[PDB]
RNA sequence: AAGAACCUUACCUGGUCUUGACAUCCACAGAACUUUCCAGAGAUGGAUUGGUGCCUUCGGGAACUGUGAGACAGGUGCUGC
RNA sequence: CCGGCCGGGAACUCAAAGGAGACUGCCAGUGAUAAACUGGAGGAAGGUGGGGAUGACGUCAAGUCAUCAUGGCCCUUACGACCAGGGCUACACACGUGCUACAAUGGCGCAUACAAAGAGAAGCGACCUCGCGAGAGCAAGCGGACCUCAUAAAGUGCGUCGUAGUCCGGAUUGGAGUCUGCAACUCGACUCCAUGAAGUCGGAAUCGCUAGUAAUCGUGGAUCAGAAUGCCACGGUGAAUAC
């Protein structure tokens, strides 16, 4: 992963966008493409519509997805089984 | 006076000088014991010698370059051998009856376009 | 290949050339280990707002005659198709059919 | 081929004893062409021998190889509907080189731990009509006796 | 012979031995040994009482055998229950490091179900 | 089957390079980009002259160029106005000082580029391609050549089944590599599509 | 001391450079070692001969860079300026060094 | 295919542009160039600090940029029967 | 200051140029007194010495309109262009081509010998310090027979394991990390710790190879910011067989 030197990755508009919905209270979901982007400490309670390729999936942060890139948590593909 | 020969063999070169001494024999500013490990290599490198029976009568110093062990150890047998030659043409037949005259032209083939080594082609299927 | 994409491999020499420097410095900053904590994360930031395609790794080398971007060979600059072709012609010095 | 091969290859007599016999013997054991491995094993195997045995290390290999070496083989005919099992007196070459491979065949196969100690085993048994080896050479025998109806060919 | 709750053979050596404690291999061995003294070629049933009393505080150091297992479970079931692509990942029981699917991965999908 | 080029195959032999300047890695790109800039230039605009050849130098941050041609009158001009337009554009392609020397070529009739540019001209003009590929064999047989070949192959008169006719004379011993085959190609963009002429030339051996 | 360094793709050539290149620094006055021959750089190269597909069908080509040294110890004040004028010819990359 | 994280990339989902990213030619405006702030996922749009020159029939052209209609440009679209 | 280290030497190995040699030349036999063949001498090479390049007329209206060019047709508020995300990496399955294995001709630990060929200037990166390691810091040298990549590995000497799904075997997975790159979730390589799977030689069937070849062991390069078990080369060890 990211060498621990360089820090965390944080894209600047996404962390513009979350510090002033957190700093404004409870708003609209973010709306945001920034699958790339960290979960920082201060994400909890944010729902934030993550890009998938056609969709925002929604995704409520809480503690334990602190450190993961928010495009984990919105699957890009789609898939039920063969012949089922 | 010092008598001087070259041998080849693969990609190895020996330079091999010939005097009259004890029987001493250096290679590489090592006795031949603790520089070839093969038993293969030692005999190769005294066949010369014992096959013209003057093995204690000469003393070798030798420096050879390049290849591997049985490489260098045909290398060393072929230095002795035009070392000798240049010392008596008269042993000249027996070295050739012998077979150590000959250098041994054979160098590794050359990798190929489609192949996977010299020869060794890629499996085939008819499907 | 296209003319679109030759222009765009174009425009992303130009800005590579034009924002060099920049990028170099804020690395500088990034992989500068006696660097406070806040100066990486401003370097890290910034490097973020400088344009994608000022990335020289964004660049893709392609085929001078052609465009083709598969097949190159640095040391001519063509892909091999052109290569073959201006080599069999002589138009490359020194080059000729090798055999060993 | 449908020339003909020059010559048979040069082969170095061993070092120790100094038996193209005995080279050949290493060649055929010999895997991945790892000659000083195979000369180790080989030479461990006839002191062996040698020693539990009492005879020469040479000519106990020769006792061993002579209880193995076959005579007549048989070789595939075409006619019809059938084939012919035709038995062939075998060259003396041929003989020591089938020998040979079926006295190493057999030590592979063998269940003991180092392969010298297979090989030594495995000549032992030679050296008294034992082995998988003297099991092939008569399975071989029996076979052309079977087929010796076929020998006028 | 019985190190961190579990029977450890007593005919091999002390590396290979504590090899079999759930939680160390060959460098936790090594490294255990060395800070208990003890020769890395001994046999287990040939070391003093005391020596083996060491050799339990040396691996109590390190987490081994229930409480790894525990620890390793618990950190597959929070992945599942977070529902990020390495819980499905787990879920669906297909390679979690990125392999390919379209053939091989057999020690994840198990042997071949026909159709 | 396919065939080795004849000029590759025998550059380093009995051959000419085209192209005579040593550069490192860190030239050779751009040099090779800008020769080919400058020989494209000089075919475009020199189309009419016949350019028969282009070498190029680079002695010492200079670029030379020695245009072989088979009309140095029509490419050179009154004086030298038309070189010197010529050397001046050159020299800008290549961002170097440019020295452009005409080569006389004689017989026009024993030079590949020229027979097949030649036969392109009269494939354009619709004129038969078996009289075009008659006209040049003899052409070449006359002014001496030990041999040549000549092939046309495409949508020849307007068919829609494009096949391959080539003439013969002399010997063009194609395996021996000492021996001389000038050969060169051309395309000619009929309105029923491209035809390409292929020209070998036998001028003899060592 | 003077260190040429005469690099070419053609032995031939470079080696008629050579050749006037010790035949100045003699009639100069000042005397030459060499020339020295220094082991060619053969770059190869491997590339696919067909537009499409065909991986078997390969073409390898070689630039072989010959490379010539030549030294000047005692340099004479007119041999140096000499060989900085001599301007060689084209296809040769010379490199001059004290 | 001598090497798909973005690029490549030709495909998909959306956000956008249509003489256009790339070419010539027409006119007008403006040196270019550099830096900075906002919004937007970015495209892109608002601005704007500085800049306002290189030759000169000194009035205009040479470049580089935008605009304004086009003649066109563009196509990894089809056809290797 | 035992290191060609320095003075030196031009012998030697090498480097690169130019020459010589191998031609059935000679001898014998066979042979239509011919071609030639069966041997022999000599010679480094003996019969087109080994290898490579070289692909004839033509066949498959074979492949490519996606390298390029190109006739004809088609799209043009678009089938063109720009952008960010995603996909090309999806997985009940089937096939091809490979890699690692199934072990003792081995595994592991310690010491140690022997290579060729290639690369390199926003590049190769010594030495030194730190880190268990990927690597980090300062940083010479070198567009190079000089410097770096870069200690070859198999091999040899000693010990250990003693036939066991095992110190074989390494998949898979958890945790912790390094580097490149704006960015490693989809989707990188590598490192440490841990986990340790299937596999005990593989049905019908089927492939390569007659020499330094097969087999086996490592090394380099192109592509490339990073990303080879592929591809292209290089050497080390090195056979059996052909009636
Ligand atoms: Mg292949
Ligand atoms: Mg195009
Ligand atoms: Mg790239
Ligand atoms: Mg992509
Ligand atoms: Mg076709
Ligand atoms: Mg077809
Ligand atoms: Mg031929
Ligand atoms: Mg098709
Ligand atoms: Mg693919
Ligand atoms: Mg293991
Ligand atoms: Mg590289
Ligand atoms: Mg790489
Ligand atoms: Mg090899």
């Amino acid at each position: 992963p990211r060498s621990l030197k360089k820090g965390p990755f944080i894209d600047l508009h996404l962390l513009k966008k979350v510090e002033k919905a957190v700093e404004s209270g409870d708003k609209k979901p973010l709306r945001t493409w920034s699958r790339r982007s960290t979960i920082f400490p201060n994400m909890i309670g944010l729902t934030i519509a993550v890009h998938n390729g056609r969709q925002h999936v929604p995704v409520f942060v809480t503690d334990e997805m602190v450190g993961h890139k928010l495009g984990e948590f919105a699957p890009t593909r789609t898939y039920r089984g063969h012949a089922a | 006076n010092q008598y001087y020969g070259t041998g080849r063999r693969k990609s190895s070169a020996a330079r091999v000088f010939i005097k009259p001494g004890n029987g001493k024999i250096v290679i590489n500013q090592r006795s031949l014991e603790q520089y070839f490990g093969r038993e293969t290599a030692r005999m190769v490198v005294r066949q010369p010698l014992e096959l013209v029976d003057m093995v204690e009568k000469l003393d070798l110093y030798i420096t050879v370059k390049g290849g591997g062990i049985s490489g260098q150890a045909g290398a060393i047998r072929h230095g002795i051998t035009r070392a000798l030659m240049e010392y008596d043409e008269s042993l000249r037949s027996e070295l050739r009856k012998a077979g150590f005259v000959t250098r041994d032209a054979r160098q590794v083939e050359r990798k190929k376009v489609g192949l996977r080594k010299a020869r060794r082609r890629p499996q085939f299927s008819k499907r | 290949a296209k003319q679109s994409m030759k222009a765009r491999e174009v425009k992303r020499v130009a800005l590579a050339d034009k924002y060099f420097a920049k990028r170099a410095e804020l690395k500088a900053i990034i992989s500068d280990v006696n660097a406070s904590d806040e100066d990486r994360w401003n370097a890290v930031l910034k490097l973020q707002t400088l344009p994608r395609d000022s990335s020289p790794s964004r660049q893709r080398n392609r085929c001078r005659q052609t465009g083709r971007p598969h097949g190159f060979l640095r040391k001519f600059g063509l892909s091999r198709i052109k290569v073959r072709e201006a080599a069999m012609r002589g138009e490359i010095p020194g080059l000729k059919k090798a055999s060993w | 081929p449908r020339r003909r091969v020059i010559g048979q290859r040069k082969i170095l007599p061993d070092p120790k004893f100094g038996s193209e016999l005995l080279a050949k013997f290493v060649n055929i054991l010999m895997v991945d062409g790892k000659k000083s491995t195979a000369e180790s094993i080989v030479y461990s195997a006839l002191e062996t021998l040698a020693q539990r045995s009492g005879k020469s290390e040479l000519e106990a290999f020769e006792v061993a190889l002579e209880n193995v070496r076959p005579t007549v083989e048989v070789k595939s005919r075409r006619v019809g509907g059938s084939t012919y099992q035709v038995p062939v007196e075998v060259r003396p070459v041929r003989r020591n080189a089938l020998a040979m491979r079926w006295i190493v065949e057999a030590a592979r196969k063998r269940g003991d731990k180092s392969m010298a100690l297979r090989l030594a085993n495995e000549l032992s048994d030679a050296a008294e009509n034992k082995g998988t080896a003297v099991k092939k050479r008569e399975d071989v025998h029996r076979m052309a006796e079977a087929n010796k109806a076929f020998a006028h060919y | 012979a019985r190190i961190a709750g579990i029977n450890i053979p007593d005919h091999k050596h002390a590396v290979i031995a504590l090899t079999s404690i759930y939680g160390v291999g060959k460098t936790r061995s090594k490294a255990i040994l060395a800070a208990a003294g003890i020769a890395e070629d001994v046999k287990i049933s040939e070391l003093s009482e005391g020596q083996i009393d060491t050799l339990r505080d040396e691996v109590a150091k390190f987490v081994v055998e229930g409480d790894l297992r525990r620890e390793i479970s618990m950190s597959i079931k929070r992945l599942m229950d977070l529902g990020c692509y390495r819980g499905l990942r787990h879920r669906r029981g297909l390679p979690v490091r990125g392999q390919r699917t379209k053939t091989n991965a057999r020690t994840r999908k198990g042997p071949r179900k026909p159709i | 089957g396919q065939k080795v080029h004849p000029n590759g195959i025998r550059l380093g032999i009995v051959k000419p390079w085209n192209s005579t300047w040593f550069a490192n890695t860190k030239e050779f790109a751009d040099n090779l980009d800008s020769d080919f800039k400058v020989r494209q230039y000089l075919t475009k605009e020199l189309a009419k002259a016949s350019v028969s050849r282009i070498v190029i130098e680079r002695p010492a941050k200079s670029i030379r160029v020695t245009i072989h041609t088979a009309r140095p009158g029509i490419v050179i001009g009154k004086k030298g106005e038309d070189v010197e337009k010529l050397r001046k554009v050159v020299a800008d392609i290549a961002g170097v000082p440019a020295q452009i020397n005409i080569a006389e070529v004689r017989k026009p009739e024993l030079d590949a580029k020229l027979v097949a540019d030649s036969i392109t001209s009269q494939l354009e003009r619709r004129v038969m391609f078996r009289r075009a590929m008659k006209r040049a064999v003899q052409n070449a047989m006359r002014l001496g050549a030990k041999g040549i070949k000549v092939e046309v192959s495409g949508r020849l008169g307007g068919a829609e089944i494009a096949r391959t006719e080539w003439y013969r004379e002399g010997r063009v011993p194609l395996h021996t590599l000492r021996a001389d085959i000038d050969y060169n190609t051309s395309e000619a963009h009929t309105t029923y599509g491209v035809i390409g002429v292929k020209v070998w030339i036998f001028k003899g051996e060592i | 001391r003077i260190r040429i360094r005469l690099k070419a793709f053609d032995h031939r050539l470079i080696d008629q450079a050579t050749a006037e290149i010790v035949e100045t620094a003699k009639r100069t006055g000042a005397q030459v070692r060499g020339p020295i021959p220094l082991p060619t750089r053969k770059e190869r190269f491997t590339v696919l001969i067909s537009p499409h597909v065909n991986k078997d069908a390969r073409d390898q080509y070689e630039i072989r860079t010959h490379l010539r040294l030549v030294d000047i110890v005692e340099p004479t004040e007119k041999t140096v300026d000499a060989l900085m004028r001599l301007d060689l010819a084209a296809g040769v990359d010379v490199q001059i060094s004290l």
